[PDB]
This record gives C-alpha cells, sequence and structure tokens, in this order.
C-alpha cells in the first residue's frame, strides 16, 4: 500500500478520475435502464411517458 | 467549419467512456420511441378489433 | 558559476542579411580558427514532379564534378589544396553544399561554392559517368533496409503527392534523365530568394556580405516565362505497405502518424513526448533498468535489436512515430507496447517523465548545435524552414512551457485515434493486420 | 515416428494433465482428496442421472417417486443413498480438501484457490438445491427458511425472494425450478474443476514441507495413480458402509413425511454440512447481519491469501500456527454441534463465541502469531 | 514445465532398488510402530489439546441445557 | 531470556530435524527467487541437496538421526544478505517509481 502513496500516483489518480467518473455515469444508467428503475425514470423526461 | 459528425466525435466518440454514456442514454430513449411508434403502428393496422380500442365499449 | 540561463545569453546571436537579388547572408561568430560555409537550398524531390523525379540527386551528384570556370579536377584540386572538405546532403525539402575550411579561406570557398551553385557544367560525358553511378548506389541502397522501409513509409504514408517520391528517383528516370532536364532542374529550382548563405565559427558576418555580393550577385530570382513553381499541400494518408521477405533475417517495421509542419509550435511538446518513449538498441548499456518503459521490456525480453523514435517535419505535414528492428515473433509483442506507451501518454501522462523528457531535449537540442558544420546546417535550416534561426534562448522557454497537461494534449491531438501509416520489410508476417493495428490507437478504458 | 500418447492433440492433453505431470514425491494422503472430490463428483453425477431417471419434479409426484425409487425400481434404494450418502462424502472430503489448503499454505496459488472458493458456493449451492427435491417436510422448511434469509438484503428483496421462489412461497414452481438448476449445475462444476486444473498446473503442486519441489519430481502415472486409486477405495469402503449398513445416518428422519406447508416440523435444522453457517447466521441477531456473516464465513478464504504473514508457506515448522489451526478446527466442530442444537440460553452464547472466535483466529490472531514466529526465528 | 527443464541440479547421485527385487513391507511392524509413536508423540502436544476443549465445552453445553429445562421448585413453592 | 524463547522456536520448528536450515524454509517469492539465483554455486548445491534430503525423508515420514539435526547456532543465514540485498533493490526502485 505505501508503494502507491506516491504523488506520481496521485497524478495517474487524477488523470483517470474523470473517465472513472463518466464510467460510473455509463454504469448508473445501463443499470437504471435495464431494471427500468421508475424511481430514477420518474424524473427523467419523455421516459415517464411509460409506467 | 466542422460538420455535424465531426462535432459528433469531437464530443462524444472520441473518448470510450462518452461513448459509452453516449449508448446507454440513447438506447433509454431509443427504446422508449421505438415502443412508442411501433406500438402506433401496429394499433394503426389493427385498428378497431384490439381490446384496448373497444374496452369502452362494454366498461363501465 | 554562469547558469544555464546565462550560458543561454551568452550564445553568439545569428545575424542575417539580405542581398538584394534575395539572397540570404547569415552568420555565427566565434573564436574557432575554423569555419563552415554552405549554401543552403530550398529544392528537393518534394518541388520534382514525376519525369523530372531524381534530378536533384543528378545535380547533386555532379555540382563537384567541374566548373565552366575551372574544370572537374580543378575544383577539387583547390578544396583539398586549401585542406577544405567540400559536402553536399539532398533531401526531401533542402539540398545544400558547405565547405569546411579554416577562417583565413573563407574568400576562396565563397568562391567556390558560388561557381558550383551558378556555373555548373552539367557536361554530357559526366552525366553519363554519374547515370552509371546513381545506377549502382541505388541497388547499394537496396541493402540499407532502414532507408527502404522509410522511403515505403513516405511512399505509403504521402501516397499520391510529391513527398512520396524518394530523393534518388526511379532508375527509369536515372536512366532517361538528360542535360536539359537538369539545366531546367537548375534553372527552376536554384533561385536566389530560396538560397541561403549560412557561416559558422570564425567568420565576420561583414566580410560574408561583401563576398556574397562579389560572388553570388549575379544570381537571380526571376523565372523564365514567368513559370514559377507553386508550393503543394502532401495528403497524409493512412496506408500499410508489407515488403514481406522472409529470407531477410529481421524485421524492419516503421508505424508513423501525420505531424505538425517545421513551424507549428506543437513540435516542441511532441519531441518532448518523444523522448519520453526514448530510443533502444541492443548495445545499449542501461538495458532493462532504462527509464523508457518501451524500452525496459524490450531489453529484458530481447525483444527488438534496435527501436527508435523520429519526428520528420516538412513545411505543411510530417512523420510522428517509431521505427523498430524486431526478430519475426516479436513483432506483434513490440508493437503492442509501442502503441501502449503511445496510449499512456496521451491519456495519463505524469509531471516527472515530462520532465526527463524536457531534460533529455533540451540537451539533444545544446549538444547537436556544436561544431561549426553543425551550427551552420542549423542556420540554414532554419531561415529556410522558419524563416529565422530560433535562439536556444527561445527553445528554452518553450521547453519550459511544456507541461503534463501539455504532452497528453498534443499527443491526444496527433497519435490518438488517427490511422496510422506503416511500412514493413522482412519477415513480417507476424505484423499485425492494420485493423489490429489501428484499433490499438484508442484505449476501450479511455 | 513419434509417440500417440506425447503427439495426438487429445492424447498430449490427458498425458500432461494426468499421466506425466510432474508431482512431488512427499505429497501426503491429503492431497489425495482432491482426487476423492473428482471420482465423488462423478459419482454423484451418474447417480443423479441415474435417479433422474425415475424422478418426476412435480410437488404431487415428487415424494411419490423418491418412494418409487426406494421400493420398486430394481436396485434403487442402492442408488438414492449412494447420491445422499454421496453429498456428505462430497462435503467431507472438500472440508478436508481446504484444511489441506489453508494448513500447508497452498493458497499461495492465487487463482487455483480463487476457483475452489466458487467451486465451494457452487457445490453448496447444488447441495442446498438438491435437499429439496424429495420434498419432505425437512426439505419444505428448510427451503423456506434459507429462502427467506435473502429477504434481509435491503431494498431488492423480497422482489429477489419471490422471483427465486417464482411465486409468494415455496411451491410446485420453486421445486421444479430447483431441479433444472440440481441438474444443470454440475456440469458447471466439472468445467471448473478443469480450469482449477489448469491454474493448479500452472504452478505445479504443493508439497507438505511448502518448499518448492522441482528437484524431487516423480512422474504421477506410476505412482500417484496407484496411491490415488487406494484413497478411492478407502473412499469407497467409507461410502458403502454409510450406504449399506447404516443408509439413514446423517439423514434427518423427518425427511420421510411428505411436506405439509401448514404444519411446522418439530425442528427445522439445515444438513451436518450447512450447519456451522447455520450456527454462524443464528449468533447475530439483525437479519442482514446474519446473512452477511454467512457469506463472510466462506468468503474470508479469498482474504486467506492476503493474510498470510509468515515467511515460511506451510505450517509443518510453524508450531504455534498449527495449534491456532487446530483450534480453528475445534471450533469448526463446535458451531456445527451448535447448528445442530436449538436455540436456547446455553447454546445461544456458545455460539456467539464461536463465531466471534473463528473470525478472529482468522483474521486478527494467526497474522499476528505468524509475525510472532517469525521474530522468533531471527526474522 | 516439462519434466527436462524443471530445475538446475548438480553433483546428486540416487541409487534405487526395483520394485521386484525388493520387499514390499519391509519392517512394516518392527519399524512401523516405533515411527508411529514418535510421530504420534509430536503430534498429539499440538492436535489434542484444542479438540480436548470442545470436549468440555460439549459436556457443559449438554448438562447446562438438561439442567434449564428440569424444573425450578421455588418457582412452585409458595 | 529472549535467545531460550528463540532456542525453544528452532527445536518446536521442525526444519532442524530433517537437516534444513532456516533460509532453506523461505517461502519461494520473487525476491526469494533472485536471492537463490544469485546465491553462490557451492551455497546453491548445498541447498539443493539439503531440500532434496528433506523431501525424501518426509516422503517416508522418517526424521534424520539426532546426532545429524541442526543446530541452532550451527545455523547460518546463507540467503540473508543476498535477501536483504534485493528487497534493498526493490525499494529503491518503487521509491523511484513512487515520485
Ligand atoms: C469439486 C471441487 C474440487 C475439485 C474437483 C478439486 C480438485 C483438485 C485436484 C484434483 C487437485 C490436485 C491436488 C490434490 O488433489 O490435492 C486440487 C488441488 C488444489 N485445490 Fe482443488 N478441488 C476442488 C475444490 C477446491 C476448493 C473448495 C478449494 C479451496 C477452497 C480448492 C483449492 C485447491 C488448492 C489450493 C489446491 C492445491 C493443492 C496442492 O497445493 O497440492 N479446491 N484440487
Ligand atoms: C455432483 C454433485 C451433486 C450433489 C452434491 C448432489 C446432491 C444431492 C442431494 C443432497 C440430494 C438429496 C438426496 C436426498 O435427500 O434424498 C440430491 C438429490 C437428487 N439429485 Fe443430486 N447431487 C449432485 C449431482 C446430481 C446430478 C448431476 C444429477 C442429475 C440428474 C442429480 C440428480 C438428483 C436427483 C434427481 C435427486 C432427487 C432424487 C433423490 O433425492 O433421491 N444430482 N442430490
Amino acid at each position: 500500500l505505501s508503494r502507491f502513496l506516491g504523488p506520481r500516483y496521485r497524478e495517474l489518480a487524477r488523470n483517470w478520475i474523470p473517465t472513472a467518473s463518466m464510467w460510473g455515469a455509463v454504469g448508473a444508467v445501463g443499470l437504471v435502464w435495464a431494471t427500468d428503475w421508475r424511481l430514477i425514470l420518474d424524473w427523467v423526461p419523455y421516459i415517464n411517458g411509460k409506467f | 467549419a466542422p460538420t455535424l459528425t465531426a462535432r459528433l466525435y469531437s464530443l462524444l466518440f472520441r473518448r470510450t467512456s462518452t461513448f459509452a454514456l453516449t449508448i446507454a442514454v440513447g438506447a433509454l430513449f431509443f427504446e422508449r420511441a421505438f415502443d412508442q411508434g411501433a406500438d402506433a403502428i401496429y394499433e394503426h393496422i389493427n385498428q378497431g378489433k384490439l381490446w384496448k380500442h373497444i374496452k369502452h365499449k362494454y366498461e363501465n | 558559476t554562469a547558469t544555464y540561463a546565462q550560458a543561454l545569453q551568452s550564445v553568439p546571436e545569428t545575424q542575417v542579411s539580405q542581398l538584394d537579388n534575395g539572397l540570404r547572408v547569415a552568420s555565427e561568430q566565434s573564436s574557432q580558427p575554423t569555419c563552415t560555409v554552405g549554401v543552403w537550398i530550398d529544392a528537393g524531390s518534394r518541388y520534382e514532379n514525376e519525369k523530372n523525379n531524381g534530378a536533384g540527386y543528378f545535380v547533386e551528384h555532379l555540382a563537384f564534378k567541374g566548373t565552366k570556370n575551372r574544370p572537374g579536377s580543378a575544383l577539387e584540386k583547390e578544396v583539398e589544396s586549401m585542406g577544405a572538405h567540400l559536402n553536399a546532403y539532398s533531401t526531401r525539402e533542402h539540398t545544400a553544399y558547405y565547405i569546411k575550411a579554416l577562417s583565413k579561406d573563407l574568400p576562396k570557398a565563397v568562391e567556390l561554392l558560388a561557381d558550383i551553385v551558378q556555373n555548373c557544367s552539367l557536361e554530357d560525358s559526366q552525366i553519363e559517368k554519374e547515370r552509371d553511378v546513381i545506377l549502382q548506389e541505388l541497388q547499394e541502397n537496396d541493402s540499407s533496409m532502414r532507408d527502404v522501409v522509410f522511403d515505403y513509409l513516405h511512399a505509403t504514408a504521402f501516397q499520391g503527392t510529391p513527398l512520396a517520391q524518394s530523393v534518388e528517383g526511379p532508375s527509369e528516370n536515372v536512366r532517361k534523365l538528360s542535360r536539359a532536364d537538369l539545366t531546367e532542374y537548375v534553372s527552376q529550382h536554384y533561385k536566389a530568394p530560396r538560397m541561403v548563405l549560412a557561416a559558422a565559427g570564425g567568420v565576420e558576418h561583414r566580410q560574408l556580405l561583401d563576398l556574397a555580393q562579389k560572388h553570388f550577385s549575379s544570381l537571380s530570382g526571376t523565372y523564365v516565362e514567368d513559370a514559377v513553381p507553386a508550393f503543394t499541400p502532401c495528403r497524409f494518408t493512412g496506408s500499410e505497405i508489407r515488403h514481406r521477405d522472409d529470407a531477410l533475417p529481421l524485421a524492419h517495421v516503421a508505424i508513423a502518424v501525420e505531424g505538425p509542419g517545421w513551424a507549428n509550435p506543437d513540435n516542441v511538446p511532441l519531441q518532448v513526448a518523444n523522448a519520453i518513449i526514448g530510443h533502444y538498441d541492443s548495445t545499449y548499456g542501461g538495458g532493462t533498468h532504462m527509464s523508457s518503459t518501451l524500452a525496459s521490456v524490450a531489453a529484458t525480453r530481447k525483444l527488438c535489436q534496435s527501436f527508435q523514435t523520429f519526428n520528420i517535419c516538412y513545411a505543411e505535414t510530417g512523420l510522428l512515430g517509431a521505427h523498430f528492428v524486431c526478430d519475426n515473433m516479436s513483432i506483434d509483442d513490440m508493437m503492442f507496447f509501442l502503441q501502449g506507451q503511445w496510449m499512456r501518454l496521451c491519456t495519463s501522462a505524469t509531471e516527472s517523465e515530462v520532465v526527463r523528457g524536457k531534460n533529455i531535449l533540451r540537451n539533444a537540442l545544446v549538444s547537436h548545435l556544436d561544431g561549426t558544420t553543425p551550427v551552420c546546417e542549423d542556420i540554414g535550416r532554419s531561415l529556410l524552414t522558419y524563416g529565422r534561426r530560433i535562439p536556444l534562448a527561445e527553445w528554452e522557454s518553450r521547453i519550459a512551457e511544456v507541461d503534463a497537461s501539455v504532452v497528453r494534449e498534443v499527443c491526444s491531438k496527433y497519435f490518438y485515434d488517427q490511422c496510422p501509416a506503416v511500412a514493413g520489410l522482412g519477415p513480417i508476417e507476424q505484423l499485425p493486420d492494420y485493423n489490429r493495428i489501428r484499433s490499438g490507437m484508442f484505449w476501450l478504458r479511455f | 515416428m513419434t509417440n500417440i500418447r506425447k503427439s495426438h492433440p487429445l492424447m498430449k492433453i490427458i498425458n500432461n494433465a494426468f499421466i506425466d505431470l510432474p508431482a512431488p514425491s512427499n505429497i501426503s494422503s491429503w492431497w489425495n482428496f482432491g482426487s476423492l472430490l473428482g471420482i465423488c463428483l462423478i459419482l454423484q453425477i451418474l447417480t443423479g442421472l441415474f435417479l433422474a431417471m425415475h424422478y418426476t419434479s412435480d410437488t404431487t409426484t415428487a415424494f411419490s417417486s423418491v418412494t418409487h425409487i426406494c421400493r420398486d425400481v430394481n436396485y434403487g434404494w442402492v442408488i438414492r443413498y449412494l447420491h445422499a450418502n454421496g453429498a456428505s462424502m462430497f462435503f467431507i472430503c472438500l472440508f478436508i480438501h481446504v484444511g489441506r489448503g489453508l494448513y500447508y499454505g497452498s493458497y499461495m496459488f492465487l487463482e487455483t484457490w480463487n476457483i475452489g472458493v466458487v467451486l465451494l458456493f457452487t457445490v453448496m449451492a447444488t447441495a442446498f438445491m438438491g435437499y429439496v427435491l424429495p420434498w419432505g417436510q425437512m426439505s419444505f422448511w428448510g427451503a423456506t427458511v434459507i429462502t427467506n434469509l435473502l429477504s434481509a438484503i435491503p431494498y431488492i428483496g423480497t422482489d429477489l425472494v419471490e422471483w427465486i421462489w417464482g411465486g409468494f412461497s415455496v411451491d410446485k414452481a420453486t421445486l421444479t425450478r430447483f431441479f433444472a438448476f440440481h441438474f444443470i449445475l454440475p456440469f458447471i462444476i466439472t468445467a471448473l474443476a478443469a480450469v482449477h486444473l489448469l491454474f493448479l498446473h500452472e504452478t505445479g503442486s504443493n508439497n507438505p514441507t511448502g518448499i518448492s519441489s522441482d528437484m524431487d519430481k516423480i512422474p504421477f502415472h506410476p505412482y500417484y495413480t496407484i496411491k490415488d486409486i487406494l484413497g478411492a477405495l478407502f473412499m469407497m469402503l467409507i461410502l458403502l458402509i454409510l450406504v449399506l449398513f447404516s443408509p439413514d445416518l446423517l439423514g434427518d428422519p423427518d425427511n420421510y413425511t411428505p411436506a405439509n406447508p401448514l404444519n411446522t416440523p418439530p425442528h427445522i435444522k439445515p444438513e451436518w454440512y450447512f450447519l456451522f453457517a447455520y450456527a454462524i447466521l443464528r449468533s447475530i441477531p439483525n437479519k442482514l447481519g446474519g446473512v452477511l456473516a454467512l457469506v463472510a464465513s466462506i468468503l474470508i478464504l479469498i482474504l486467506m491469501p492476503m493474510l498470510h504473514t509468515s515467511k515460511q508457506r506451510s505450517m509443518m515448522f510453524r508450531p504455534l500456527s498449527q495449534c491456532l489451526f487446530w483450534m480453528l478446527v475445534a471450533d469448526l466442530i463446535t458451531l456445527t454441534w451448535i447448528g445442530g442444537q436449538p436455540v436456547e440460553h446455553p447454546f445461544i452464547i456458545i455460539g456467539q463465541l464461536a463465531s466471534i472466535l473463528y473470525f478472529l483466529i482468522i483474521l486478527v490472531l494467526m497474522p499476528i502469531t505468524s509475525i510472532i514466529e517469525n521474530n522468533l526465528l531471527k526474522w | 514445465r516439462e519434466f527436462g527443464h524443471l530445475t538446475r541440479m548438480r553433483h546428486v547421485i540416487t541409487y534405487s532398488l526395483s520394485p521386484f527385487e525388493q520387499r514390499a513391507f519391509p519392517h512394516y511392524f518392527t519399524k512401523g510402530i516405533p515411527n508411529v509413536l514418535r510421530r504420534t508423540r509430536a503430534c498429539i502436544l499440538r492436535v489434542a489439546p484444542p479438540f480436548v476443549v470442545f470436549y468440555l465445552v460439549y459436556t457443559w453445553g449438554t448438562q447446562e441445557f438438561e439442567k434449564s429445562k428440569r424444573k425450578n421448585p421455588a418457582a412452585y413453592e409458595n | 531470556w529472549l535467545e531460550g524463547i528463540r532456542k525453544w522456536y528452532y527445536n518446536a520448528a521442525g526444519f532442524n530435524k530433517l537437516g534444513l536450515m532456516r533460509d532453506d524454509t523461505i517461502y519461494e517469492d520473487d525476491d526469494v527467487k533472485e536471492a537463490i539465483r544469485r546465491l553462490p554455486e557451492n551455497l546453491y548445491n548445498d541447498r539443493v541437496f539439503r531440500i532434496k534430503r528433506a523431501l525424501d525423508l518426509t516422503m517416508r515420514q522418517q526424521i534424520l538421526p539426532k546426532e545429524q539435526w541442526t543446530k541452532y547456532e550451527e545455523d547460518k543465514f546463507y540467503l540473508e544478505p543476498y535477501l536483504k540485498e534485493v528487497i534493498r533493490e526493490r525499494k529503491e526502485r518503487e521509491e523511484w517509481a513512487k515520485k
């Protein structure tokens, strides 16, 4: 662990953080859509036309 | 003067993450739109027969 | 206790003056007793059409073979008698003739250069002799694998463009060339506005300018019948050319992407990025411990005999990539690692490697510009390309501006999701198909 | 010419896998339990296929089908009890196998160990679903409680539970689903076993000493083949003793009364193999905590390689670690006993203490003791 | 990991007699029994004590549970 | 005091009984493998023979005669300097990687 607690690793982390956030957004949308989770979709415009 | 397609590439298609997010959102909206449109088409083709088209007569 | 900044400030400054005909006379003065004076001409294969391609190489071959004022032996005798070394180099974009000589021999050197540039005999018997020599030299150049793979890279990358043509030219053109074509080439491309007289070392700029006014003044920039050659931007075509010759011992592969022009500011960050990628040969002592990840892995697994990264820049386009020689069964692995390094620089470059690349670039810049010959070459090429000799202080400032963010930006612009141009020679069966190579140019994670 | 065993592709694979595989000479009888697991899996697959030739999965006919197998089918009782007791033998050998891996530090083969944990989960699921198939009182109610455990999961919860149930409660849909899954899972186990063997062959086999045995390797065909056959004969001895002499020793008698959804059996307990996890679950009062504890009981094997702080792979030369390991084994025996016994005053505290001690031994005590051992050996 | 190139070993000489010219069970009892006793002596110090604790807990647990089921006379007294 | 309990552990651990030495029983991770390949040939051959003899003894479930057991004082940590150097070099490489 102490090996990765270094400034260069922090730099790499900052570099990949937006990508990780985007992948998280992809995962969230995927989950909501696949399950048709109504709790989230209710707010989504013109997807609320269903249910 | 970038075209529409070049704009789409440089905005969403360049990095796979934004590509996947676009695919997911498009998937959701396309699912909704296609479902609505195809259902409309099928209903129109079968207009006058479907129970939803005639339930009002027997309901209430 | 001079510092690097102070040393850059103390560098002698190039003084550029222009003769009325358009010849630009440039000089950097040093205390050295030896000087290198040369004429750089903005003529090359990129300015040649199909039928006259290779005429520049022919003219270069026979330029030292005699003048109207002094016959063929006379020029060589004068040059050797004063102890000078006369040499010429022809590239796709530039042609140069430079004389290494003592400072006291500057006037005679300038006379000889003017005679070579202007009053070239182009005698027919010498033309036939040089024709035979050039055909033999083409046959010899077939052996040099690196030159062949780079010529293939230019052919496939800039197909349908004049840049694709080789400097030497096809053998058919060589045998079909005539005295009229060589004379026409000299008349069309050797013009005073397109020439630069550069000197380095113990040269006084006033004396050099006066000698230029004495000798080069007659040369004119007027084009006969107003037939003015017009520069043409060259299209970069992503393509793959594979000369599969399994008999060859090792496989040479050169892969490149379109790069900036000479004057584009993005050259400096790209040079820093290439320095980060680095260069490796089997004879390097550093081996596994070398900082370059590609070099370290290549040394550990003996993937490649040699690999180097090149940044070839032309006026409006350039070839940015690397050339690696490897075994038949290690090509795919080396390509994978090279593309991985490219994508790593594009996506997740770090400050430390950027500092290393900047330092390497600074050392290369300062070390290369050492001696009268490289300094004069830099002066001439900088005047022809940049229109100005960029001082080392300006180079240092531009390097210092480079940061990890800059490197990531420029590498993403030039290297990421861009169709590459690949040339392979030898046992290149394991070289991945172009679809796989293009797929490697982007990361599904990013 | 070439040797057909080496040259032919399928024969090449079989040869490298079993015939001329380099194996350490010193591996003891504990290493035979892997081949015993393989034999148990094959025997279970054949036995269950022959049972399925006479088993109908409808709730109306399931118990009657098992009675038909036991009585009318020629030698059907032999097959049915071979299956029932082979499940127990499978779990005995699995527990001994994982114990060998823990004791001799075989978990350092990371991918093999993880595939083994996956296999353990699959085998446990297979057995749990299979026990429902006779559709006895105990089968129905154990299924009810074990599936109702899933309701503790927040949010999805009841939705997931009813999806597995196929309805509001355990019923015909659940029985048929469990039959189909119980059929298909052993084949996935057979494929994961091939993956497991591949990963192990990448690194060879560990020895009881825990020191690399490349210097001393012997061909598997001339030695461990006859050793594994002897182990299989001993396993058949024990299993056939169970099947013939004491056919209903490891089974609860209340599985012979047809399942009645309106009446709870006098005691609801899982089979003996699940009893330790049942006790661990019962120890924690909160439902979600109990489910998470039950999952962690098995998943700690995943964390076992990371918790290895000793400089010696095997415990053969780690006496204090040996003492801790046997304490853990006794703790597992205690957890089994508690799970068998009802939830009353004496057993509740014993179960809580046993669960805490199990987790403590695996997580804290063993690494600290290993560090102390390293300090003792002047490391 | 083929048999040829597993590891590097030097100057080790091994003599092995055939199965047919040697007895299958040399001193199975004369030497086996003392060896087993030696193995048991070393192992029993470590394996046994943890299980001994379980027997105590099993006995105590069974006794305590039976005691709890037995009636408390004081409850029905008075 | 401490040497008493350390000597106890040395006897408690059986690697002396098999004729092994402490460094023979270390787990062969990458650092240990590099240390082994850095051993002088005499030390290496001694190591491999010791381990082979120990494996043979464990195969037949026998132990070396009492007089031939390794002594706690006579045990020599042959691999310790090489392994320490390997660990130090790895630490330096990690440190350079950190920043
Ligand atoms: C159906 C289930 C399984 C089968 C068929 C199976 C089969 C085998 C076989 C044949 C071996 C060869 C060595 C030996 O037999 O001792 C082996 C080794 C091994 N297995 Fe599995 N096993 C199973 C379950 C597991 C589980 C549940 C684990 C861990 C939780 C596991 C981890 C290992 C390990 C660590 C080894 C290394 C043995 C050594 O170091 O020599 N296996 N297994
Ligand atoms: C390979 C690992 C397997 C295990 C651990 C396993 C375990 C079990 C168990 C515990 C039972 C309940 C026995 C009882 O209480 O009566 C059972 C029943 C059954 N198993 Fe399996 N089984 C396995 C493989 C198979 C396979 C491959 C089939 C294929 C059809 C199968 C078919 C059956 C059937 C039909 C029953 C119901 C008949 C009966 O309960 O006697 N089993 N199994």
